[PDB]
RNA sequence: AGAGUUAAAUUAUAACUAAGCUGUAAAAAGCCCUAGUUAAAAUAAAAUAACCCACGAAAGUGACUCUAAUAAUCCUGACACACGAUAGCUAGGACCCAAACUGGGAUUAGAUACCCCACUAUGCCUAGCCCUAAACCCAAAUAGUUACAUAACAAAACUAUUCGCCAGAGUACUACUCGCAACUGCCUAAAACUCAAAGGACUUGGCGGUGCUUCACAUCCACCUAGAGGAGCCUGUUCUA
RNA sequence: AAAAUG
C-alpha cells in the first residue's frame, strides 16, 4: 500500500546518494 | 487480579503517551483457542546408555549382561502403552477445566456484546 | 520428621550430619552446563580440585558432546574419579541453562555419589556486559 | 437499557426497580388492545424464546385458543411467508 | 561474589530425592523469572523490541486474565439442563 | 477385503475349548463371543491344528516362496530339518560319553535359538534433519525384530553361496552357527549394534 | 544540571586441576599465553520491583545519596529566541563488553548476505559543532457537548476562536536561489517532458518455503514384495535419409 | 540449514 510509495521514495534517495558519491 | 487498562491506550481523550499497543482489539472472543499438543520426546535414552555400556565394556554381547537389555524393552512397552493410552486420556479430560467444545458451547450461552 | 529446603548456614546451631561431616565440609560439585559443553569438576571444601570430567574429555565431538547423553556420562566419569579419591556426599552447583543441565546432574547419582543439595548459581548480570547481537536479522 | 430510563422508578442498591405506575397505565391500554383483536376475530400468536416456562406459554395459548411459538424462530417465518408455512397463509394480527 | 555462598537459590535434598529436587529447584527459578530472563539475555534485545515485547505481553496478560474471569463466573451453568425438551 | 468388519480372527488351539469349566474369567469371554451374534473368518489353508507345526516355521516358508509356488517352500523346509537332523546325529555317533547330554537332536529348537541368538536388540531409522539423514538408534518391536532376524538369514543364504550348493544344506550349515553365534548373520546383527552404538549421541533427534 | 557511592556479571592479574575451549542443523576456522574453581582493581551498563504509568514543552528519563530545581493569578501566535533521540565531525581522556568496515571459516552456480571467530571506527567522559527520524499516538493549540448522525477501516461523531499546510501522478527529500562553524550536508524549493490516470479502504477467489489441530492406508516417511533404467528381441516415439 | 527464473 503505501509502501510502495515509501520504497520510490528509497530508491530515488539511494540512487541519488550514489551519484553524489560518484561525481 | 487483572491489571489496570485506565490511560493505557492511544485515544482522543488520553492525554498522555500510549502505554499498551494491541495487535489486535482487546475484545474478548466467544470462543477460547484450541488445546495444544504437546511437542513428543525420545524415552528412556538413560536406560540405552546403561544398554550401550554392557555393549562397549564386553565386546558387543548379550550374554554377559542380561538386565540391561530385558529393562530396554521393558521401556520399549511402557512407553507405546504410554503413547497409546494417554493419547485418549489426555484429549478426553484435562483435570483442571473443561474440554475447550464445553467451553465454546458454554461462551456461545452467554456472549459478549462489542455493539449496541 | 520437620525437614526445611532452606540450606544449613554455618550461623546455626543445627544438628545435621552426612558420613560424619558438617555442611561445611562437604565437597562441591561445580557443574557448568553450557549450550554447546557442560564441565564438571570436584573441588573440595578447601577448594582443591579432586576430579574434573567434561563430555569434551569424555571422546566426544563437535555436536555430539552437546547433547545430555555426553552430559551423563562426563557425569559418570566424574563421579567415577571422585569415588577414586573417597568422597561420599557432595553439593552440586549448576553454572548456566543449557541441555546437559538435569542429565549430567543424575549422572552423579548413576556414577555412584549422593547429592544432599543443589545449587543454582547462574550468571544473572543486572544489566552488565552487553551480550551479541541477536541471531537471524 | 439506554431507552429504558423513563420507565424506571429508581435504582435500589444497584438493582434497577421499575415504577408500577406507568406499568399499570401501559398494561391497561395493552390488554385493551389485546381484547379487541381478539372481539374483532383477530390472530393472536403468544413469541416467547425462553426455555424455563414455554410450556406455561403453550398451555396459555392452548387455552385460550391463540396461537405460540416458543421455539427457535425461523428466518423467513413472518416475512417468506407464502414457503415457509403455505401456499396462501393469514398473517397473525397481534404479537405477545 | 561479595555475598556468602550456599544461600542462595540452594535446595535440599530430601531422602536422597535428587530429581524432584531439581523440579523444585526449577519451579523456583520459573515463578521467579529467572529462566526467562536467562533465556532473554543470551543475546542483547533493542529498546524498541524490549517495548513492543513488553506491551505484547501486557495485552496478552489482560486477556488471558479477563478470559479466566469470564470462565469461572460461567463456571455455574455447566449443570445439566433440567428444562430439556422445552 | 471380501471379510466385513464384524468378522472376527479365529482360534485354533484346541485346549482353549477343551477345559472351559477350569476357569471363570476365560469363562466370561466366549458365552459373549457367540451371544454377540459375531461372524467368524473362515480358517486359511496354511494353519491347522496340527501339533507338529509352528507359527515361526509357517513364517520362514512363506517368506522363502518366490512366485506362489507353495509346495516348493514346503519341501524346502522338509529338506532343511531333515538335513539338520542328520548333520547333528552325524556329530552325535562321534562324541564321547560326555558329549551327548549336550549336543541337541531337535530342528525345532536349535531353529528357534539360532533365531533368537540372531534377533537384533535395536535398529536404526534415517531421521531428515538440517536437509541430511541420520542414522537414529530406535528400539524396535518384537515383531520386527524377529522379522530383521528371519530375513537377514533368507538374503545371506540366497546370495552368498555356491551354485553347486543347495538352499536346504547351506541353510543348514548356517543354522548350527547361528545356534553358536558364530554364523555371518550375528556378524550383521553386531554390525547394526556398532552402528547404533556409534551414533547413540544422534538419539535426540527422535521425538517418539 | 552538578558532586559522591556501587549489588550482580565481565576482565587485566596469581594459585591448583584437565587436555582441550569456543563455535552451529551439521561443520570448518579461531584459541590451546586454552578451560574449571578460589581471590581481583579500572571501564561500560543499571536484573525483580514495573500486572507500576509518574516526571519533563518535546526529544527523553526508572542502581543509591546530597545540592540547585521543574515559567506564567495560566487563550492562540512566527521566518525571532532556546532545545532537539540516535547517526556523524574536531581536540583531549577512557576502552570490560558489543560492533559498521575489514580478514578468515561455512552455504550457494555465484554470496563482496543471513550462520561462526577476531578486530577498527563507534557506543563511554569534558569542551565545541552538526540540527536529522516511521521526531507517529501519522489524530494542531485553547474551552467545551453527547444534540443531528455509522463512505470503509482504524482511536465515535462534533462545536466556538485561532495558527501551519493541502490545487492529479511521475519528474522531485530534484536542479537552480538565499541562509547556516554544516563544503559527499541541512532548510526553502521548481521547470522542461511523459500518462490519463496516480491513490485509500473493502468483498470473493487463488496462493503462502506463516502458524495451529485431524489425517495419508498402496501412501509422504518410518517399512514389505516384485520390477524399470544394464543385455537381446518385439513394438511405439524424437531425430537424420 | 539450502533453494533462482517463467
Ligand atoms: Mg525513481
Ligand atoms: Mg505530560
Ligand atoms: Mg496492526
Ligand atoms: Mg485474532
Ligand atoms: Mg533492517
Ligand atoms: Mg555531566
Ligand atoms: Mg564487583
Ligand atoms: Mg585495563
Ligand atoms: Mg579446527
Ligand atoms: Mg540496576
Ligand atoms: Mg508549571
Ligand atoms: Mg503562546
Ligand atoms: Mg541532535
Ligand atoms: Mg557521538
Ligand atoms: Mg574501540
Ligand atoms: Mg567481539
Ligand atoms: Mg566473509
Ligand atoms: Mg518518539
Ligand atoms: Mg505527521
Ligand atoms: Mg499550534
Ligand atoms: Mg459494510
Ligand atoms: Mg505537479
Ligand atoms: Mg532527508
Ligand atoms: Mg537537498
Ligand atoms: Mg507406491
Ligand atoms: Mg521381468
Ligand atoms: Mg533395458
Ligand atoms: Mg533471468
Amino acid at each position: 500500500k503505501n509502501i510502495l510509495k515509501i520504497r520510490r521514495r528509497k530508491m530515488n534517495h539511494h540512487k541519488y546518494r550514489k551519484l553524489v558519491k560518484r561525481t | 487480579a487483572t491489571p489496570s487498562l485506565r490511560g493505557r491506550l492511544a485515544r482522543l481523550g488520553n492525554p498522555r503517551r500510549p502505554i499498551l499497543k494491541p495487535n489486535k482489539p482487546l475484545i474478548l472472543a466467544n470462543h477460547v483457542g484450541e488445546r495444544r499438543r504437546e511437542k513428543g520426546e525420545a524415552t528412556c535414552i538413560t536406560e540405552m546408555s546403561v544398554m550401550m555400556a554392557c555393549w562397549k565394556q564386553n565386546e558387543f554381547r548379550d550374554e554377559a549382561c542380561r538386565k540391561e537389555i530385558q529393562d530396554f524393552f521393558d521401556c520399549a512397552s511402557r512407553a507405546e502403552a504410554a503413547r497409546k493410552m494417554r493419547s485418549i486420556q489426555e484429549n478426553l479430560g484435562e483435570l483442571g477445566s473443561l474440554p475447550p467444545k464445553k467451553l465454546n458451547k458454554l461462551l456461545h450461552r452467554f456472549p459478549n456484546k462489542p455493539h449496541v | 520428621s520437620s525437614f526445611s529446603i532452606y540450606p544449613p548456614i554455618p550461623g546455626q546451631e543445627n544438628s545435621l550430619r552426612w558420613a560424619g561431616k558438617k555442611f561445611e565440609e562437604i565437597p562441591i560439585a561445580h557443574i557448568k552446563a553450557s549450550y554447546n559443553n557442560t564441565q564438571i569438576q570436584v573441588v573440595s571444601a578447601a577448594h582443591q580440585p579432586l576430579a574434573h570430567a567434561s563430555c569434551g574429555t569424555e571422546g566426544f565431538r563437535n555436536a555430539k558432546k552437546g547433547t545430555g547423553i555426553a552430559a551423563q556420562t562426563a557425569g559418570i566419569a566424574a563421579a567415577a574419579k571422585a569415588t577414586g579419591k573417597g568422597v561420599t556426599h557432595v553439593r552440586v552447583v549448576v553454572k548456566g541453562l543449557g541441555p546437559g543441565r538435569l542429565s549430567a546432574i543424575k549422572g552423579l547419582t548413576m556414577g555412584g555419589l549422593e547429592v544432599i543439595s543443589i545449587t543454582d548459581n547462574t550468571p544473572i548480570p543486572h544489566n552488565g556486559c552487553r551480550p551479541r547481537k541477536a541471531r537471524r536479522l | 437499557h439506554r431507552f429504558m430510563e423513563p420507565y424506571l422508578f429508581g435504582s435500589r442498591l444497584g438493582q434497577d426497580i421499575i415504577d408500577l405506575e406507568q406499568t399499570a397505565a401501559h398494561l391497561q391500554l395493552a390488554l385493551n388492545f389485546t381484547a379487541h383483536v381478539a372481539y374483532r376475530e383477530g390472530i393472536i400468536l403468544f413469541v416467547s424464546r425462553h426455555r424455563q416456562f414455554a410450556h406455561l406459554i403453550e398451555t396459555t395459548a392452548r387455552d385460550c385458543g391463540e396461537y405460540a411459538h416458543t421455539r427457535y424462530f425461523k428466518g423467513g417465518l413472518l416475512t417468506n411467508a407464502p414457503l415457509l408455512l403455505g401456499p396462501g397463509v393469514r398473517l397473525p394480527d397481534l404479537i405477545i | 561474589a561479595n555475598h556468602l555462598k550456599f544461600i542462595a537459590r540452594t535446595v535440599m535434598v530430601q531422602e536422597g530425592n535428587v530429581e524432584g529436587a531439581y523440579r523444585t529447584l526449577n519451579r523456583i527459578l520459573t515463578m521467579d523469572g529467572l529462566i526467562e530472563d536467562i533465556k532473554r539475555r543470551r543475546y542483547y534485545e533493542k529498546p524498541c523490541r524490549r517495548r513492543q515485547r513488553e506491551s505484547y505481553e501486557t495485552c496478552r496478560r489482560i486477556y488471558n486474565m479477563e478470559m479466566a474471569r469470564k470462565i469461572n463466573f460461567l463456571m455455574r451453568k455447566n449443570r445439566a439442563d433440567p428444562w430439556q425438551g422445552c | 477385503s471380501r471379510y466385513g468388519p464384524e468378522y472376527k480372527d479365529p482360534q485354533i488351539d484346541k485346549e482353549y475349548y477343551r477345559k472351559p469349566l477350569a476357569e471363570q474369567t476365560e469363562e466370561e469371554k466366549y458365552e459373549r463371543d457367540f451371544k454377540k451374534t459375531q461372524l467368524i473368518k473362515a480358517a486359511p489353508a496354511t494353519k491347522t491344528s496340527s501339533v507338529f507345526e509352528d507359527p515361526v516355521i509357517s513364517k520362514f516358508t512363506n517368506m522363502m516362496m518366490k512366485g506362489g509356488n507353495k509346495v516348493l517352500a514346503r519341501s524346502l523346509m522338509t529338506q532343511t530339518l531333515e538335513a539338520v537332523k542328520r548333520k547333528q546325529f552325524a556329530k552325535y555317533h562321534a562324541a564321547s560319553a560326555e558329549e551327548q547330554a549336550t549336543i541337541e537332536r531337535n530342528p525345532y529348537t536349535i531353529f528357534h535359538q539360532a533365531l533368537k541368538n540372531c534377533e537384533p536388540v535395536i535398529g536404526l531409522v534415517p531421521i531428515l534433519k538440517g536437509g541430511h539423514f541420520y542414522q537414529v538408534p530406535v528400539p524396535l518391536a518384537d515383531r520386527r525384530r524377529r522379522f530383521l532376524a528371519m530375513k537377514w538369514m533368507i538374503a545371506e543364504c540366497r546370495e552368498k553361496k555356491h551354485r553347486r550348493v543347495l538352499m536346504p544344506e547351506k541353510l543348514s550349515q548356517e543354522l548350527l552357527e547361528a545356534f553358536h553365534n558364530q554364523g555371518p548373520v550375528i556378524k550383521r546383527k553386531h554390525d547394526m549394534h556398532k552402528m547404533a552404538e556409534a551414533n547413540r549421541a544422534l538419539a535426540h533427534y527422535r521425538w517418539w
